[PDB]
């Protein structure tokens, strides 16, 4: 059993580490707006969008009952960006940087839970 | 993929 406040305490530092990456987190701080970004097929490819602001709202409001649900949303966010964007693109490379940061942060946290 | 984010 994990209380919501125990999950905020343990997991919020791993989310803050992503926000601290500038400019790499900037494309991830708000939901992808396909009209603004000129990517009209985005929602054909990405069926379940996810981003930092949505993960933060779910963690703050206590919507994760177990740590693996939070980790799954972080990886969904990353995978959506690797799927949609080309491997040579700026956002794809930013995604890979954030994933490296996340792996280093989340692994010790999950060992302690 | 046709489009890149702009």
């Amino acid at each position: 059993i994990f209380k919501p406040e125990e999950l905020r305490q343990a997991l919020m530092p791993t989310l803050e580490a992503l926000y601290r990456q500038d400019p790499e987190s900037l494309p991830f701080r708000q939901p992808v707006d396909p009209q603004l970004l000129g990517i009209p097929d985005y929602f054909d490819i990405v069926k379940n969008p996810m981003d930092l602001s949505t993960i933060k709202r779910k963690l703050d409001t206590g919507q994760y009952q177990e740590p693996w649900q939070y980790v799954d949303d972080v990886w969904l966010m990353f995978n959506n960006a690797w799927l949609y964007n080309r491997k040579t693109s700026r956002v794809y490379k930013f995604c890979s940087k954030l994933a490296e940061v996340f792996e280093q942060e989340i692994d010790p946290v999950m060992q302690s839970l | 993929r046709r489009y890149q984010k702009s």
